[PDB]
């Protein structure tokens, strides 16, 4: 995924495994965290 | 008596900065010159006049400002300068 | 660690090292079948004495 | 050698504009979308 860095205006692609459970398909590659539509996560 | 002074130090200085407004749009690319107007040979390479590209009161619109920053403030990346900060903590 | 800004980072899970097995608990058989035994009669002194 | 020049814009992380990237989306200010680098060998 592309985040953000120390810099607002620079961006950064980067990559994490993550476990099904926590992972959400939208839209086969394009996926969101589940807490994207109900909450702010901590 | 001195470890409560500067318990007590500490948090009124905290409680006096967080209301304060939050400069964390700041931490962007900043091109830098040297500041050579009537410059003293004491003070060559202590200002510098950084422009950067920043936000206004409407999200998708931008302006483009300049500040003099003290030498020790402004750490170089890679004329393309960063605030020290910007790698260990939000500035209020 | 990968940083998302000044004084905050987000911390990713890397490379598994060495092959990939899921998580697992062992609970012992025999004492679990004992456990077990031990709760149904303590049921059964509720529901009957021959309630299945 | 895949140079990365972005021959025309700011060059941040994940692409190349005219307009520079905003420090508030994952766009470009202006130019909202992010421009392909030319690349030399
Ligand atoms: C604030 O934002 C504005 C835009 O909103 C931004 O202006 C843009 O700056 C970039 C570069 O800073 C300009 O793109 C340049 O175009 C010329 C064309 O001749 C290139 O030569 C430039 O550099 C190339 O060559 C360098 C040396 O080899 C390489 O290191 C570099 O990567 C390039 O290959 C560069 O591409 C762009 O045109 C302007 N845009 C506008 C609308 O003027 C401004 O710089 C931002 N200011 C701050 C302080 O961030
Ligand atoms: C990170 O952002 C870039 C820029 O938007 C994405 O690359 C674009 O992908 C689309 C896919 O339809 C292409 O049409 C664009 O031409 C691409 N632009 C550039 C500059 O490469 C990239 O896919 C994003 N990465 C992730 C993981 O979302
Ligand atoms: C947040 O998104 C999840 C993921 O889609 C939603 O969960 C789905 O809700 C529908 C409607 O009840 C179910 O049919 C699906 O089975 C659920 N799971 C999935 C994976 O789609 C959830 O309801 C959404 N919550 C809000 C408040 O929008
Ligand atoms: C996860 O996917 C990446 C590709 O997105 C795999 O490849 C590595 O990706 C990183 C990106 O930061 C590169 O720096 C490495 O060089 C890539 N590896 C190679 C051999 O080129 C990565 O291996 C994948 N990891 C797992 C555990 O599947
Ligand atoms: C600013 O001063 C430093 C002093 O070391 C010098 O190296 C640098 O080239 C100067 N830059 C400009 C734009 O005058
Ligand atoms: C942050 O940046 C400064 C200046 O380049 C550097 O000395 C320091 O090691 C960096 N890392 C930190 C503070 O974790
Ligand atoms: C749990 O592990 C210990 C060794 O630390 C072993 O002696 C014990 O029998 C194990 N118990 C089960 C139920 O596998
Ligand atoms: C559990 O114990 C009972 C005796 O109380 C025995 O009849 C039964 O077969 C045991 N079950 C297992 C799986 O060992
Ligand atoms: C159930 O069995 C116990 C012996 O464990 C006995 O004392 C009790 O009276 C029995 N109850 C009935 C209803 O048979």
């Amino acid at each position: 995924f592309n985040m953000t860095t120390e810099l607002r205006d620079k961006k950064q692609k980067v990559y994490s495994l993550f476990y099904r459970l926590d992972v959400v398909q939208i839209n086969n590659k394009e996926y969101r965290l589940i807490n994207c539509n109900t909450s702010a996560i901590t | 008596m001195v470890e409560q002074m500067h318990t007590d130090i500490i948090s009124l200085w905290d409680q006096s900065l967080k209301p304060c407004v939050k400069l964390t749009p700041l931490c962007v690319t900043l091109q830098c010159t040297n500041v050579t107007n009537n410059i003293t040979d004491d003070m060559r390479g202590e200002l510098k006049n950084c422009s950067f590209n920043m936000t206004t009161e409407l999200r998708d619109k931008k302006q483009k400002v300049y500040s003099l920053f003290y030498r020790l403030d402004v750490v170089q990346i890679n004329k393309e300068y960063r605030l020290i900060n910007c790698n260990t903590s939000a500035i209020t | 660690s990968i940083r998302i800004g000044p004084g905050q980072a987000f911390y990713a899970t890397g490379d598994i090292i060495g092959d990939i097995r899921q998580a697992h608990c062992n609970v012992s058989k025999a004492t679990w079948n004992e456990t077990l035994g031990k709760v149904v009669k303590q049921l059964r002194k509720h529901f009957g004495n021959n309630t299945i | 050698n895949k140079v990365k020049s972005c021959p025309s814009g700011e060059d941040c992380g994940i692409g190349c504009c005219y307009h520079g990237c905003s420090a508030t989306d994952y766009g470009c200010w202006d130019g909202s979308s992010y421009a392909p680098y030319s690349y030399t060998y």
